């Protein structure tokens, strides 16, 4: 049972003590934390998600800190380090003052009003991108994989993701989500080079297919996804006692085999050479598809079959009587089980599903692929952020000092108490460029003031300090950029826990 | 023990009330609670959290139970009755410390608990409707997270709450009441936000049929199907003969035809509009459409059962009987005054308009944002609960917080004549009252005294009423905290809850005031 100012300070003390070297970790210039173990295992990492798990958590706020970092790590996975940065700041800077000046809420209310100001300021300084131009994206994706600091293989992972993400770009809620990642399906292939890795229509299933799964090459002929209602009926239309004994084999299989016949003969009409049985798969079911003169495929994940519902792009139907191409296995379909390396790989092509190509990844080894693979998984998060937000915003101090003066002027135009939160928030921004100047090796308060002069005149439009070169820079000219979304999102997330930990005055049992 | 336990009971009351204060109301803040060990949960509404809280005292124990008692009645006042009990114990324990008996005190408290309710009894408002409860629109408007709902802040709130107050909604076979009993009132973001409208009929999130289904059928009886037609898998039910390869599959075609028959037999007895909770096959719908009947399938059950219960007669969503299809007796008739699949919220949905024998309306609020549909949802649930208490009780007191200042005074009045110790036993009973604006102002980061004092300075005599806010009390605010009128922001209370919260804290404290020992070996 702990509470109040002490906690309110302890919240900062919990949250803030994290980010210290973690902000130095931000940027390619980075100061790895050494994590020794009580075991003695030494860890040099700039990435909080690893740092967060491994460290003793001294406070339940740290436990809460983990949440929103895992959130963004789940939300995108980009800028996870950055979400815990400004959450402590808001708290760290003002909190003690304004609760000594008595209020949770005036800051809590001044979280949102500072928030949208950036979002509003962002959409001005966030300027649209050409997704029509893959390179207008790629340069950021290149800026993103050099953020991941692999330009060797991942510059290809750029294209492969990009080309894929542009293809895995689609979705419709009626609000029409731009990308869909749960469509995007990579492969993991030894053999071939990742330069020979590509993306083809529909969801490539290597997931259940490392070996024979659906024949080999099923050219036109269909694959049949089964959400039926195929369970072989012990009786005819009724289920009866299970089969323990010869009579039960005779009598019941009489009634069983004709039902799968009643079923998978309704399958043979849709022209499969292969039928992948996710539901209703049982000793009799797939046995009759070879009797139905179609390859049967056993006890398979519907995740695939849902990916496959995005691969051939069909739906899946539980209809026992109605089983068709449109019902399952839409389009002409291409079912190709290719051995890339030593493993046979179903490639479902001829996608009938909007855009929708999925990723061949074949590395000479699994490992040589993996370096592409992770940044390609990063690039898709990047690409979609460009897709979800097609406004590229200049990275760092340009997007940073810009909003601050607004917020100050905001605070100044508001000239209430909430001015102080904005004055805290606008100043809370300046850490990262300072941190970048901290990171680069130059004198920040100079460069800060210098960057203020960049805002005092330019409004720091494209001008931050560039932590790599540690100088006032044109992020447009530098090509230093990023989507508003992850910029917004990571920031918008950094607001949230500061709202939380300031709201929460009682830690009890 | 003794005073020490009666301080420890206070310390039990103290430590607890400290939290539920900070958790009190919407201004009440979420609080980390360790649930077991590594399990810590961030919540408020002590009655909720006290249950995840593990008490250090039977004193704290019984109080959680007391609020849990109060909770079983209503979750409202739970955090209060606790907070009140702490106030109580801290009031009289001093006197009990001082010269005063633990028995002599609670007399002038309990009997003042009779007095306060006797005012809360003589304080009511039977019309909580137009001036509303915590106004009318302001219940939802507060609970609005104002995005596209804010410009509609009165519009929606006046829409939804007047919809929440009373609009036409057939209950099961249409019992008339206010429709917070059930809301097929819905929200779907589409078109624009002003275009959000109450609908005359039934809102349905649904699969509207196809295949030559009439997209609108005026004046149609209904088949609301809890069922899923599909087909009944049968190789041989009818026409066993083998003549053409046509015929062998025409044997198993008869799963469909007996449906086709009984579909039309359901058409023949009656309905032109069919509502199926699950899927019907492409021929099943086709049977309705060749029957000329509109078949809306895969119909949302909550809406559908609310329709099916309102649809008239006894219907396939109120029926478990399925023959593979079941010809109606026209006691299976659902009923729709007229049936329309209409584009609403950029969405064509079947709108059952009322019932062929009965009347209903719903809402689907047109937004640009699911977030709109995320919030008025609450605002409904707020206003629904707000106006629910309005609806089952037209007896409600004006003000939730304006009572306190009057009550103390009203007790201060009632105090002075009692004399002896119990003039004061009323006063300290009136001192327990005063936390109500306080924790509010505290959770709202407001100065409690400058309100409750200013509150106590609204009077000529003591009453809560907008006619005299100057010469009497009225209403309350939360964020500022100050009194309002009725339809101003003006708070109310359903007269049921407080007296119970009053009753409980008075009684728990005295039994807490009961014992001087806790012994063990």
């Amino acid at each position: 049972r702990e509470s109040g100012r002490k906690v309110q300070s302890g919240n900062i003390n919990a949250a803030k003590t994290i980010a210290d070297i973690i902000r130095t970790c931000l940027g390619p210039k980075s100061m790895m934390k050494m994590l020794l173990d009580p075991m003695g295992g030494i860890v040099m990492t700039n990435d909080g998600n690893a740092i967060l798990r491994e460290i003793q958590v001294q406070h339940p706020a740290a436990k809460s800190m983990i949440e929103i970092s895992r959130t963004q790590d789940e939300e995108v996975g980009d800028g996870t380090t950055s979400v815990i940065i400004l959450a402590g700041e808001m708290l760290s800077v003002a909190e003690h003052f304004l609760e000594q000046q008595m209020h949770p809420t005036v800051v809590i209310s001044a979280y949102r009003k500072a928030l949208d100001d950036m979002i509003s300021t962002l959409k001005k300084i966030s300027i649209p991108v050409d997704i029509s131009d893959s390179d207008m994206m790629l340069n950021i994706i290149n800026s993103s994989i050099t953020t991941k600091a692999i330009s060797r293989w991942s510059s290809l992972a750029c294209n492969i993701a990009l080309d894929a993400v542009k293809m895995v770009q689609f979705e419709e809620n009626g609000r029409k989500e731009i990308d869909i990642k749960k469509y995007a399906r990579v492969e993991k292939i030894p053999g071939g080079i990742i330069e020979d890795s590509c993306v083809l229509r529909g969801v490539m299933i290597n997931k259940d297919v490392t070996h024979p799964r659906m024949r080999r090459y099923i050219k036109n002929p269909r694959i049949v996804l089964l959400d039926s209602s195929l369970e072989y009926k012990k009786g005819e239309s009724q289920t009866d006692i299970e089969i323990t004994r010869e009579e039960d084999f005779t009598r019941i299989l009489q009634m069983e085999e004709e039902y799968i016949q009643q079923l998978c003969e309704d399958i043979i009409q849709l022209k499969p050479d292969v039928v992948i049985t996710e539901k209703g798969i049982s000793d009799l079911a797939q046995h009759y598809l070879m009797r139905a003169n179609i390859t049967a495929i056993r006890r398979v994940r519907k995740t695939d079959n849902n990916r496959i519902a995005r691969a051939c792009g069909a739906r899946i139907v539980s209809r026992p009587e109605e089983l068709r191409e449109d019902d399952v296995g839409t389009g002409a379909g291409l079912l190709e089980i290719k051995k890339i390396g030593d493993e046979y790989f179903t490639f479902i092509t001829d996608c009938k599903d909007p855009k929708a190509c999925t990723i061949l990844l074949r590395g000479a080894s699994k490992e040589i692929l993996s370096e592409v693979e992770r940044n390609l998984q990063d690039a898709m998060q990047v690409c979609r952020n460009v897709l979800l937000d097609p406004q590229l915003v200049p990275g760092g101090g340009a997007s940073e000092m810009a909003v601050a003066h607004a917020l100050t002027e905001k605070s100044k135009a508001m000239t209430g108490v909430e001015q102080w939160p904005y004055r805290a928030v606008a100043q809370a921004l300046e850490v990262i460029p300072r941190t970048l100047i901290q990171n680069c090796g130059a004198s920040t308060i100079r460069l800060l003031t210098s960057l203020r002069a960049k805002h005092t005149q330019e409004n720091c439009e494209t001008w931050g300090v560039n932590g790599e070169t540690g100088t006032l820079v044109d992020m447009k000219e530098l090509g230093i950029w990023e989507p508003l979304a992850v910029k917004l999102q990571t920031y918008k997330t950094a607001v949230e826990t500061a709202v939380l930990l300031l709201r929460i005055d009682d830690i009890v049992s | 023990t003794g005073e020490t336990i009666r301080s420890q009971n206070v310390m039990a009351a103290a430590s607890i009330a400290n939290i539920v204060k900070s958790s009190l109301g919407p201004v009440g803040l979420d609080k980390m609670l360790v649930d077991d060990i590594g399990d810590v949960t961030i919540t408020n509404d002590g009655a909720t959290i006290l249950k995840l809280l593990e008490v250090e005292h039977p004193a704290a124990k019984v109080l959680c139970e007391l609020a849990d008692l109060q909770d079983k009645e209503v979750g409202d006042g739970t955090t209060s009755v606790v907070i009140i009990a702490a106030e109580l114990l801290k009031n009289a324990d001093e006197l009990v410390k001082q010269k005063i008996h633990p028995t002599s005190v609670i007399s002038g408290y309990r009997l003042a608990c009779k007095e306060a309710v006797r005012y809360i009894n003589e304080n009511l408002i039977v019309n909580t409707d137009e001036l509303g409860r915590d106004c009318l629109i302001n219940a939802a408007k507060t609970s609005m997270s104002s995005k596209i709902i804010g410009i509609n802040g009165d519009f929606f709130a006046n829409m939804v709450v007047d919809a929440v107050l009373a609009i036409k909604y057939t209950d099961i076979r249409g019992q008339p009441r206010y429709p917070v009993n059930s809301v097929n009132i819905l929200k779907a973001h589409g078109r624009s936000q002003m275009e959000s409208m109450l609908i005359s009929g039934y809102a349905l999130n649904c699969v509207v049929g196809s295949q030559g289904m009439p997209k609108r059928i005026v004046n149609a009886k209904i088949a609301c199907l809890d069922f899923s037609l599909q087909k009944t898998k049968m190789k041989l039910g009818v026409q066993v003969v083998i003549t053409d390869p046509e015929k062998l599959d025409q044997i198993r075609q008869r799963e469909s035809d007996i449906t086709k028959e009984r579909i039309q037999k359901i058409l023949a007895t009656g309905a032109n509009v069919i509502l199926t909770t699950g899927g019907i096959d492409d021929m099943c719908l086709k049977y309705f459409v060749e029957a000329g009947a509109m078949a809306v399938r895969r119909v949302l059950k909550r809406d559908l059962k609310r329709i099916a219960k309102a649809s008239g007669a006894t219907i396939l969503s109120t029926l478990a009987n399925l023959e593979g299809e079941e010809t109606f007796e026209a006691a299976m008739l659902g009923q729709a005054e007229e049936v329309v699949q209409e584009r609403i919220c950029d969405d064509e949905l079947i709108l059952i308009k009322n019932t062929k024998a009965r009347t209903s309306a719903s809402i689907i609020l047109r937004g640009a944002n699911d977030f709109m549909c995320d919030e008025m949802e609450r605002s409904l649930h707020d206003a629904l609960c707000v106006v629910k208490r309005v609806l089952e009780s037209k007896s409600v007191v004006p003000g939730g917080g304006a009572v306190e200042a009057a009550l103390s005074i009203y007790l201060e009045n009632y105090a002075t004549s009692m004399g002896s110790r119990e003039q004061l036993a009323i006063a300290e009973f009136a001192r327990s009252l005063l936390v109500i604006p306080n924790t509010l102002a505290v959770n709202a980061a407001q100065d409690s005294t400058d309100l409750v004092a200013k509150l106590r300075a609204f009077h000529n005599e003591a009453q809560v009423n907008p006619e005299r806010k100057n010469l009497k009390w009225i209403g309350l605010d939360l964020s500022n905290g100050k009194p309002r009128d009725n339809k101003q922001a003006g708070v109310f209370e359903p007269t049921i809850v407080k007296v119970k919260s009053l009753k409980f804290a008075t009684e728990a404290a005295i039994t807490i005031l009961r014992i001087d020992d806790l012994i063990k070996l």
